[PDB]
């Protein structure tokens, strides 16, 4: 489950370490903010590559 | 076509990386996790659902639907 982790975009070695810390699994990702991801994370744009990676959807197709 | 065929790209491109996160599960493929995603529509809805939610995608076990909710629910920290 932390394999799962590392695979997400935007995270790293560094930062797999700081966010096991703040957030109790994956499930609770869904339910953060970007803010509190850059946060979390401390890099503004490592929090807009996993945060994006978890918002995107399908639903078009008309 | 005009650039459709980067939306196309850019699409197969997002796809493969979610390909990439849900098949660390154990023996879970890269069928189930397209299949996965396009049933749930994006991860943020995958990851909100229970495990009677994810057996409901055609295909998976219910075996695959267990493991899958774990993963995803089971903690970071453990001793
Ligand atoms: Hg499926």
């Amino acid at each position: 489950p932390q394999d799962f982790l590392l695979k997400m975009p935007g995270v790293n070695a560094k930062n797999c370490r700081s966010l096991m810390h703040h957030v109790k699994n994956i499930a609770e990702l869904a339910a953060l903010s970007q803010d509190e991801l850059t946060s979390i994370l401390g890099n503004a744009a490592n929090a807009k590559q996993l945060y994006d990676f978890i918002h995107t959807s399908f639903a078009e197709v008309v | 076509d005009p650039a459709d065929l980067l939306m196309e790209k850019l699409e197969q491109d997002f796809v493969s990386r979610v390909t990439e996160c849900l098949t660390t599960v154990k023996s879970v493929n890269k069928t189930d996790s397209q299949t996965l995603l396009t049933t749930f529509g994006s991860l943020e809805q995958l990851i909100a659902a229970s495990r009677e939610d994810l057996a409901l995608c055609p295909g998976l076990g219910p075996q695959k639907a267990r493991r899958l909710f774990d993963v995803l629910h089971e903690p970071f920290l453990k001793v």
